[PDB]
């Protein structure tokens, strides 16, 4: 069974350090590029970043200039997402979209800010 | 588009590569210059119909 | 390969363009064609897929 553990989410106040963390077991992640999925109430919801193969290559959209800062376990295959410098209107819930063939996504995690 | 804005340039230097690469713009369509070996080449006056 | 719509006539032989300069370059005595198809179910989601 191909899985979603999510972790890290939670209220928080405005300029804090923290782990964001998607668990999936039963699949390698060097595979193919995942990505990140972003839901706030408005219109659809809102990309923030992904990396790909071969190298980090770390992209993020143009809001998010410099801020986010990623850490990457290779060796039991795990996502660190490390923020910085939080401003409020980013108040979302989180998902981590991956590719093995099948559109999977996961239950998301909370994040609020005060 | 029955009044359409004209100008009248020379007398400086074209870089129609920053044009070209802008990717901005849906069509670049050319029926007189090529997209590319424009750089060199120039002319006497250039009219600008917006 | 996937493309965007306005990408479809970039796809040529002898048509200028940055994907076309850039990314994928068909000969000028190109043999052989080209078939595309709308795939708005399989390569689009909502949120953006990239």
């Amino acid at each position: 069974q191909v899985q979603l553990v999510e972790s890290g989410g939670g209220l928080v106040q405005a300029g804090g350090s923290l782990r964001l963390s998607c668990a999936a077991s039963g699949f390698p992640v060097e595979s193919e590029n995942m990505h990140w999925y972003r839901q706030a109430p408005g219109k659809e919801r809102e990309w923030v970043a992904a990396i790909y193969s071969t190298g980090g290559w770390t992209l993020y959209a143009d809001s998010v200039k410099g801020r986010f800062t990623i850490s990457r376990d290779n060796a039991k295959n795990t996502v660190y997402l490390q923020m910085n410098s939080l401003k409020p209107e980013d108040t979302a819930v989180y998902y981590c979209a991956v590719q093995v063939g099948y559109w999977y996504e996961g239950q998301g995690t909370q994040v609020t800010v005060s | 588009v029955y009044a359409w804005n004209r100008k009248r340039i020379s007398n400086c230097v074209a870089d129609y590569s920053v044009l070209y690469n802008s990717a901005s713009f849906s069509t670049f369509k050319c029926y007189g210059v090529s997209p590319t070996k424009l750089n060199d080449l120039c002319f006497t006056n250039v009219y600008a119909d917006s | 390969f996937v493309i965007r719509g306005d990408e479809v006539r970039q796809i040529a032989p002898g048509q200028t363009g940055k994907i076309a300069d850039y990314n994928y370059k068909l000969p000028d005595d190109f043999t052989g064609c080209v078939i595309a198809w709308n795939s708005n179910n399989l390569d689009s989601k909502v949120g953006g897929n990239y």
